[PDB]
C-alpha cells in the first residue's frame, strides 16, 4: 500500500517546522503510521500527533514534550508588538493542534504549553498524543506491517531481478 | 566613588558578582568601623546578580550597626530588588521613575544525576530563603510572594509602596 | 578644566549616556544642590542617546534639584539627550544655532519563552507612554501629536524645536541658524 | 556528437523513476522553493523553467511553486539579497506557458508572499497554519553622499511600486491601496486573514485533519 | 596518490584496488576514525575468505585505545596477518608492526624508521577519578608491554625499562632487537 | 523466494559497489564504531529495517563505541541508545542478531552489546564493558529548568536500569546501586552478570604472566631507616 | 577600601584562590605577623575555592601567625574557603547566617604520560589524605565520615556546619 | 543552433571579466541573443551590450547599472601611481566599449560612469545598451529554436 | 614499463623524500626522473633516486639540498633522544646523496649544513641528475 511511515526520535526543532510536518502528514490521503522512539520534543511531538489515529505508537522509553515556542525579537516598538503577536498566534495554533489531536481543553493545553511539560509513554497515551505504547510485541507487529507493505515493491523487484539475471 | 564614599554612600550599581560583593562588603565594614551611629545610604541600580553575592551583601547590611537606607535609582531587578527591599524599615526610598522587578533565581549545573540534583535542591533552598525573607520585608504571605517571584513581576515605585518593598518616594 | 566648570555649576553630559555615566551625573547634581540651593545649574547635552533607565535616573535627579536647572544642547541630542534637554526649567532651555535635535522611541528585544517576550513588549510600551506623557507637558503640545512625532525618525533644527516647544532660546540670536 | 534530446514524461515513463528527490519533483512539474531568494535559487529556478517550457507537448500541465522562503529579507528583517533576484524568478516563471499554481508550506514572507499571490486565481494553496507576511522592500547598507542614498531610495520606490502592481493584480484592489495595506508596514496574515484579502484561495487539495477523519470513521 | 588504477575490467580507486588483493594500507596516525575504518576493513576482508592480510604501515603515531582495538580485531580474524613497514612506524604504529604474523612475517623497507614508547594519556577530575584513570593507564602500559615482550622475545622487565622514553631503531637494530623479521630489498 | 534474490542482488547490484559501507551491508554486518548519536541512530534504524526486509537470515553487530561521547567532549542524549535498542528488540524475533564487542563498549553501547539475541552475544577477552556513571554532560540549562530536569534524568537513568534487567535477568536494585560509579566488567564477569553469553578467546594467546617482576626480598631490618627513593616500575 | 581595613587587621580571601591571589594573601599574613605578634587577625572568606597547592600555602601561613586568627564566612565558602574557614582558632570561626559552606576533595592539573599521571595521582592522594587528616582534626570528627562527606559535594547551612564542626559561632544566632 | 542565447542576471564581477565576455561575444562568428532578467551590473552590462546588435533583449522589470571600474591597491608612491594610470585606462576602455555599443559619445558615457548609474527597461533601451523589451513570445521562439 | 617521475616540488619533509626514494628503488625496471622548475630536498632525494643514466633536469630547474628540520619538546633527556634521531636522519640523507653523487660523504654533510642551491649544470656535476632536457 501507500501508508506513510514516520520514525520519530528528535530532541528539538522549531515549533513551526513541527506544525508544517503535522499538516504535511495531514494532507496525505492514505494513512500515516508514526512511531516515536525514545524522545519527541515539541516539533517531533507535533509530527507524532499527526499520524493516523490508531497508528500513533510510542515506545515505552519515549518521552514527548508539550511546550510553547521559544523565540527572539529585534526591532522597533511596533516590530516588538507585531512579532510578539506572531508568537502568541503560534501558541494558539499549537493549542488548536493539540486539542484537535488530543481532545483536551485548549485552556489546559495552553497551561501545559506555558511550562515545558514532559510526558512518558503511558501519560503520552493519556493526553492523546499517541494511541498505543510500543512495547516489544507492538514493535514486532510494526516490523510485520513494514514487511507486508514493502513486500509488494519487493515482489516487483523480484520479477525485475529475475528478468535481468 | 570615593567622592560618594566619604558621604556614607555605598553604590550597588550594575549586575552583582563576587568582586562587586567584595567591594560592597569592604565599604560597609569600613564605614561601620568609622561610625556606628550615623547612617549609611546606598544607591541601588542593578539588573540582577549571583544569589550568593547578594546574600553576602544582605547579611553584611543586616548585622552592621548603622542603618543601611537603600535608595533605588533607575532600576532594581530581582536581586538588587531584594537588596533594596532589605534596607532599614522606613528608609527604603525610590526615585519617582525607577522600576522594580522580582523574579526567581537562576544558574546552571553539570555533572552526574546526583550532583545536578544537588544543584537543583540548592536552587530550591535559595528560592525558599528568598521567599521567606521577602515575606519578612513586605508583609505579604508566602503564597502571594511565591506567585509574584514565580514570573517576571515588573512594578512601579508606587505599587511597591503599597506592596511593601519601598517606604517612600523622593519627590521631595 | 571641568573642575573649574563644575565650580561654576556647569555639568557636562556628553557622549553616550549609560548606567555608570548617569550615576556620576546624578551625584554631581545632588552635590551642587546640597552645596548651594539658590544658584542655577547648567547642564550641557551633546549625546546621541542612552538607556531609558539611566536617562530617567538623570531626569529624576534634574527634577529634584531646588536650584533651577538650565540645559544647553550643542551638536546632537538624540532621543534621550533631547528628552533631558526638554526637561530643563521652562524658559531656561537653550541650544546652539545649528544643533540637531532628535525625538524617537527606544529599541529592544526579548528571547526564549515568549512570557518574557510579552513582558518586554509591555515594558517597551511603558517607556513609550512614560516619556511621551512628560514630553507633551513641557512641549505644551497635544499628547496625540507628541505620540505621533516621537514615532517619526527625524532631526530638527533648533528653530523647528523652538517652535515645537522643546527648547526656548537659541544661543546665536537665530543669525547662524542654517537648515 | 548526436543532439541528445531530453525526452519527457509521456515517453519517459518507460525509463523508470528518477534517482533522487529533486529530479522527482522536477518531473512532477513541481518547483519547490525551500530556500531564500539567493542567486543560487534564482539560477536553479530559471533553469527548471527553461527545461519545463522546453518540450512540453501541451504546456497546459500547470507548474506548482511551493514556497518555504522569507523572500529576499533575512529573519531579523535586514535584506539578505536584492529585489532583482525576485524579478528574475518572476520574469522566468512568466516566460513559460502553463498556469502557475503556488502554495505555501510554512512561510511565504516579504517577496514569497507576493509570488504566492501571483499564482492563478482559484489555485493558491496554503497549509492551514502557514504564516504569510508583507513588508516594505529593504536595501543593504551602502556608503556615500546624499546622492547615493537618493539613488537607492529611487530604486526601492521602483521595487515598491512593482510589488504593489503585482499585489493589485492578484488581490484585485486599488494600486495605491495595495501599497498602503501591505507594503507600508510589516504586517502578518494568518491563513484566514490572507484568504480574506485575496492573498491565498484554498488549502492544499485533500487536506483532512486527523480527528476529523476519526469522527467521519 | 589518488588515481584509480584499472582492475579486472573497470577503473577502481587505488586503495580499494589494493584491498581487493587483501592488502590494507594504513597511512595515517591511528585516530578513532582511521582505526574504525581499518577494523571494519579487516572484518570484511576476513568475511570474504581466509587467505592472509598484509598491512603496509606508514603510521607516524596514534592513540592507544583505537590501536588496541585494531590489534584485537587483527587477532580475532581467522585469516593470518603480515605487517610490512613502508616509510615509518612510530609509537602505536611500531606496536602494530609487532601485531601481525609473529612467525617471521614482519618486514620493513631499508630506510624505515621504527619507534616504540610507552602509551600516553591525559585525564583529570576529582581525586578518585584520577586514581581510576591512573590505574587504568598503568594497566594499559602493562598490557602493551606484555604484548611487545611476547612479540619481540625481549624480557618484560627489559621492555618496561627501555620504552619509558622514546626508542628509535634502524631496520638492522630492529632485526637484532626482534621487532621485525626481514628487511625488504629489490627482490 | 528472497534467498535467490539476495543472491541476484549480489550478482548484479551489490558486488561492484565500492564503498566499504556497501560491502558491509552486503555482508549483513553493522559496525557500530563511533559515539552513538542522532545520525548514527537513524542510520542504524535504516540499516536494520532493510536488513530485516532482506531475509530472516542473521545479522552481525560489531561494537567499538566509547559511549555517547567521551567525558572530555560534549555528550548527546540517552535517547539514541533507547531508539536503537527498541529497534533491535523488535527485529530480533524475526532475525538473529549476533552482537560482538571488539575493543570497548562504554555505557550506552553496553546496552547495545547486551541487546543481541541470547546465546549469540560475545565480547573479546581483551574488551571492557562499562556500566558508567549516569549521565548527561550537557550543562547548558538554567534554574527555570530545574522543575523539569530531575523528572528527566531519573526518567532516563531508571529507563536504562529497566532495559538492563531485561538483558541480564537481574534485579534493578542492583543495577541502580551499581550505576553510582562507573563499573566496568571483564568479559567473564560480564557473562556472570548476564551482559554477554560467551567470551571470544583468541585462537592464539600472546601476553604471559608478569608476576616475575615481584621482588620477594626479606622484610626490612628494624634498624634500617629507608631513604626517600621514590621509584618507577 | 581593602587597605583601609588592612590597618584594622582584616584580610579578604574573596574570589577564586589562584597563584597570584594566594601569594598576595600569604604576603599580607607575613606583614601582619610583622606588625604585631599579639593583635587578632580577622580573615573574611568568600570563594568557590581554587588550587589545593595555593590553599595549603595559605593554611600554612595562617598557622604560622603567632597572633590569633579569626575567620568569618561571607556567602560562599566552597572547597578551599571551607578548608581555610575551619582553620581559624578553635572558638573563633564565624559565618553569616545565610552563608553556604561546601566541603570537597582536591583537583589536579595535566602535563604528560602515564608515568607522569602516576606522579600526579600520588600527589593528589597525598593531598586528599592530608586534607582529610587536618579537617578531621579540627572538626573533632573521625576520618570515616570526613572521607564520606568530602567525596560528595553537599552545601551546608551555617547551623548545619556548626553542628558539623567547621564554625564556632553564627553572627546573629540565625 | 546558429545563435548563442546568453541569459543575463548578475550583480557584478570584475570589469575585466565583462571585457573578456564582450570580446568573446564579438569574436565568435555565430550571432548572439542576450537576455537580461532582473539586473545586469557592470560586467553583466558589458555582456549584455556585447550581443548581436538588434537582439539584446531586456525585460520590463530589468535594471541596468553601469559604474566605472573600482580597484584597490597598496604599495609605494610609484606603484600607486602606475596602478592608478592603469585603472584610468580601464575606465576609458569601458567608456569606449559602451560608446561603440550604444552610439553615444565617449564623453557622455564617461560623464555617466562618474557615479553608479541605474537604468530601467525604457531607459536602457533608449540609452542603447539593449534593443527590445522581452515579451513572452520572444523566448517562446528562443526555446523553440533550441528545440528546432 | 619504466616509472617516469616528473618532479616539481618546492619543499617537503626530508623523511618523505627518503620514503619516496625507497619506493622508487623497490621496483626493478628502471625509473626515469625528470625535474622541472625546482626539486627541493624531499624531491631532490626523489630525483637522485632514479636510474643512474636516466635522470634528467631542465635548463631552468634548480635543486635544493639541505639537512632535515625538526621541532622538539619535553624534558632534557627527551630532547637528547630526539636530537640523536634527527642526527640519524641527517646521516642517512648524506648516505643517500653519497650513493647517488659518488662524492665524499663528509663533504656532502658539509654541503647539507645550510640551504644549498644548484643550477641545472651544477645538479648534473654534483651527480643528482645525469642529462639536460
Amino acid at each position: 500500500s501507500k501508508k506513510v511511515f514516520m520514525i520519530i526520535n528528535s530532541f528539538g526543532g522549531s515549533v513551526g517546522n513541527g506544525i508544517t510536518v503535522h499538516d504535511a502528514l495531514q494532507f496525505i490521503k492514505a494513512g500515516s503510521l508514526t512511531l516515536a522512539l525514545g524522545v519527541a520534543a515539541s516539533a517531533a511531538s507535533l509530527a507524532l500527533a499527526g499520524g493516523t489515529i490508531g497508528e500513533r505508537y510510542v515506545t515505552e522509553g519515549c518521552h514527548t514534550m508539550i511546550h510553547q515556542p521559544e523565540g527572539g525579537l529585534n526591532g522597533q516598538a511596533s516590530d516588538i508588538w507585531i512579532d510578539s503577536q506572531e508568537i502568541m498566534k503560534i501558541r494558539l495554533d499549537v493549542a488548536e493542534i493539540y486539542s484537535l489531536s488530543t481532545y483536551r481543553p485548549r485552556h489546559k493545553i495552553l497551561r501545559d504549553l506555558d511550562r515545558d511539560f514532559y510526558l512518558t509513554a503511558m501519560e503520552t497515551i493519556y493526553y492523546g498524543l499517541a494511541d498505543e505504547i510500543a512495547t516489544n510485541e507492538v514493535m514486532h507487529s510494526i516490523v510485520e506491517m513494514t514487511n507486508q507493505v514493502w513486500s509488494y515493491h519487493d515482489s516487483k523487484q523480484e520479477r525485475l531481478l529475475e528478468s535481468r539475471a | 566613588v570615593s567622592q560618594l564614599f566619604q558621604q556614607r554612600i555605598v553604590r550597588l550599581g550594575g549586575a552583582v558578582d563576587d568582586d562587586m560583593a567584595n567591594l560592597l562588603v569592604a565599604q560597609l565594614l569600613y564605614l561601620d568601623s568609622v561610625d556606628n551611629k550615623r547612617d549609611i545610604t546606598m544607591y541601588v541600580n542593578s539588573p540582577g546578580g549571583s544569589v550568593t553575592a547578594g546574600m553576602a551583601v544582605f547579611d553584611t547590611m543586616r548585622h552592621i550597626r548603622p542603618d543601611v537606607s537603600t535608595c533605588c535609582i533607575g532600576l532594581a531587578a530581582s536581586m538588587g530588588a531584594f537588596i533594596l527591599a532589605s534596607g532599614q524599615a522606613g528608609k527604603r526610598y525610590s526615585l519617582p521613575n525607577s522600576r522594580i522587578m522580582i523574579h526567581q533565581p537562576l544558574g546552571g549545573a553539570q555533572g552526574q544525576a546526583t550532583d545536578i540534583e544537588i544543584q537543583a535542591n540548592e536552587i530550591l533552598h535559595h528560592k525558599l530563603t528568598l521567599n521567606g525573607y521577602l515575606a519578612q520585608f513586605t508583609g505579604q504571605s508566602m503564597e502571594t510572594i511565591t506567585k509574584d517571584t514565580d514570573r517576571d513581576f515588573f512594578m512601579s515605585p508606587q505599587e511597591a509602596i503599597e506592596y511593601g518593598l519601598v517606604d517612600a518616594i523622593i519627590s521631595k | 578644566p571641568f573642575g573649574l566648570l563644575l565650580r561654576q555649576r556647569i555639568v557636562f553630559l556628553g557622549g553616550e549616556v549609560e548606567d555608570f555615566g548617569a550615576d556620576a551625573i546624578i551625584s554631581q547634581l545632588l552635590l551642587l544642590d546640597s552645596q548651594d540651593p539658590t544658584k542655577d545649574i547648567k547642564i550641557f547635552i551633546n549625546s546621541p542617546g542612552g538607556s531609558v533607565t539611566a536617562g530617567m535616573g538623570i531626569y529624576d535627579a534634574m527634577m529634584l534639584c531646588r536650584a533651577d536647572v538650565n540645559t544647553y544642547c550643542f551638536g546632537l541630542a538624540a532621543s534621550m539627550g533631547a528628552f533631558l534637554l526638554g526637561a530643563g526649567k521652562r524658559g531656561k532651555r537653550n541650544s546652539m544655532p545649528n544643533s540637531r535635535i532628535m525625538i524617537h522611541q527606544p529599541l529592544g528585544g526579548a528571547s526564549g519563552q515568549a512570557v518574557d517576550i510579552e513582558i518586554q513588549a509591555k515594558e517597551i510600551m511603558y517607556h513609550k507612554a512614560n516619556l511621551n506623557r512628560i514630553m507633551a507637558d513641557y512641549c505644551q503640545q497635544p499628547l496625540s501629536k507628541i505620540e505621533e512625532d516621537t514615532d517619526r525618525d527625524r532631526y530638527m533644527s533648533p528653530l523647528e524645536a523652538k517652535e515645537y516647544g522643546l527648547i526656548d532660546h537659541i544661543i546665536g540670536g537665530e543669525e547662524a541658524v542654517f537648515n | 556528437y548526436p543532439e541528445g534530446r531530453p525526452l519527457f514524461l509521456p515517453e519517459a515513463e518507460r525509463f523508470g523513476n528518477p534517482p533522487d528527490l529533486p529530479s522527482l519533483l522536477l518531473q512532477q512539474r513541481v518547483i519547490y522553493i525551500s530556500m531564500p531568494f539567493l542567486p543560487s535559487v534564482t539560477e536553479l529556478v530559471v533553469a527548471q523553467c527553461y527545461y519545463l517550457d522546453f518540450d512540453d507537448r501541451n504546456r497546459q500541465r500547470p507548474i506548482y511553486v511551493y514556497l518555504n522562503s522569507t523572500g529576499c529579507i533575512n529573519d531579523k528583517g535586514q535584506a539578505i539579497s536584492a529585489d532583482n533576484e525576485f524579478y528574475a524568478i518572476w520574469a522566468a516563471l512568466g516566460f513559460t506557458r502553463a498556469p502557475l499554481y503556488t502554495g505555501v508550506t510554512w512561510k511565504a514572507q516579504n517577496q514569497a508572499a507576493v509570488l504566492l499571490s501571483a499564482g492563478q486565481k482559484g489555485h493558491r494553496y496554503s497549509f492551514p497554519h502557514a504564516k504569510i507576511s508583507t513588508a516594505p522592500p529593504v536595501m543593504n547598507r551602502v556608503f556615500g553622499q546624499a546622492v547615493d542614498a537618493q539613488l537607492q531610495a529611487n530604486e526601492l520606490d521602483y521595487a515598491t511600486k512593482y510589488y504593489a502592481a503585482i499585489l493589485a493584480r492578484s488581490t484585485g484592489k486599488d494600486l495605491e491601496t495595495c501599497q498602503k495595506q501591505y507594503l507600508s508596514r510589516k504586517r502578518y496574515f494568518s491563513v484566514k486573514e490572507a484568504y480574506e484579502e485575496g492573498l491565498v484561495d484554498k488549502l492544499v487539495p485533500g487536506f483532512m485533519l486527523n480527528r476529523f477523519r476519526k469522527m467521519q470513521k | 596518490c589518488r588515481p584509480p588504477g584499472q582492475r579486472q575490467s573497470e577503473w577502481v580507486d587505488l586503495w580499494e584496488a589494493y584491498t581487493y588483493q587483501k592488502v590494507v594500507f594504513i597511512k595515517e596516525a591511528i585516530t578513532e576514525d582511521v582505526a574504525n575504518n581499518m577494523i571494519a576493513l579487516t572484518l570484511y576482508l576476513d568475511s570474504l575468505d581466509q587467505k592472509r592480510i598484509y598491512y603496509w604501515l606508514n603510521v607516524p603515531g596514534g592513540d592507544v585505545v583505537p590501536t588496541l582495538a585494531l590489534y584485537d580485531t587483527m587477532q580475532y580474524v581467522r585469516s593470518k596477518t603480515a605487517t610490512v613497514c613502508y616509510g615509518l612506524c612510530l609509537g602505536m604504529g611500531g606496536f602494530l608492526l609487532t601485531a601481525g604474523g609473529e612467525k617471521g612475517y614482519r618486514f620493513a623497507m631499508p630506510h624505515s624508521i621504527l619507534m616504540m614508547h610507552h602509551p600516553s594519556g591525559a585525564s583529570r577530575g576529582q581525586a578518585s577519578e584520577m586514581h581510576i584513570e591512573s590505574r587504568e593507564l598503568v594497566r594499559m602500559r602493562d598490557y602493551l608491554s606484555l604484548l611487545t615482550s611476547n612479540a619481540t622475545g625481549q624480557p618484560y622487565d627489559r621492555v618496561i625499562r627501555e620504552l619509558s622514553r622514546n626508542k628509535w631503531m634502524d631496520p638492522k637494530q630492529a632485526i637484532e632487537y626482534g621487532m621485525i623479521d626481514k628487511v625488504l630489498t629489490t627482490p | 523466494r528472497k534467498l535467490s534474490h539476495l543472491r541476484k542482488k549480489l550478482w548484479k547490484e551489490a558486488g561492484p559497489p565500492p564503498d566499504l559501507a556497501t560491502r558491509l551491508f552486503s555482508e549483513r554486518i553493522m559496525y557500530l564504531g563511533m559515539p552513538i548519536d542522532s545520525s548514527v541512530a537513524e542510520l542504524l534504524t535504516a540499516q536494520l529495517f532493510v536488513l530485516v526486509q532482506e531475509a530472516p537470515d542473521p545479522i552481525f553487530f560489531y561494537i567499538n563505541s566509547t559511549g555517547i561521547a567521551k567525558s572530555t567532549t560534549k555528550f548527546g542524549n540517552e535517547h539514541e541508545a533507547i531508539a536503537v535498542y527498541s529497534m533491535m528488540k523488535g527485529v530480533q524475533k524475526y532475525c538473529p542478531i549476533y552482537t560482538l564487542c571488539v575493543g570497548n563498549a562504554f555505557g550506552e553501547a553496553a546496552l547495545l552489546l547486551s541487546a543481541g539475541s541470547p546465546g549469540k552475544r560475545a565480547a573479546l577477552r581483551s574488551s571492557t564493558i562499562m556500566l558508567r556513571q549516569p549521565l548527561q554532560r550537557l550543562g547548558g540549562m538554567q534554574a527555570s529548568d530545574i522543575d523539569i530536569y530531575r523528572k528527566i534524568t531519573r526518567e532516563k537513568t531508571a529507563t536504562m536500569a529497566k532495559y538492563l534487567a531485561a538483558c541480564t535477568k537481574k534485579t534493578e536494585e542492583q543495577i541502580m546501586t551499581d550505576f553510582t560509579r562507573p563499573r566496568y566488567f571483564n568479559p567473564y564477569e560480564a557473562v556472570s552478570y548476564g551482559l554477554i553469553d560467551t567470551v571470544l578467546e583468541p585462537k592464539e594467546e600472546r601476553a604471559v604472566f608478569k608476576d616475575w617482576e615481584k621482588m620477594g626480598s626479606e622484610i626490612a631490618d628494624l634498624g634500617l631507616w629507608d631513604d626517600e627513593e621514590q621509584p618507577l616500575p
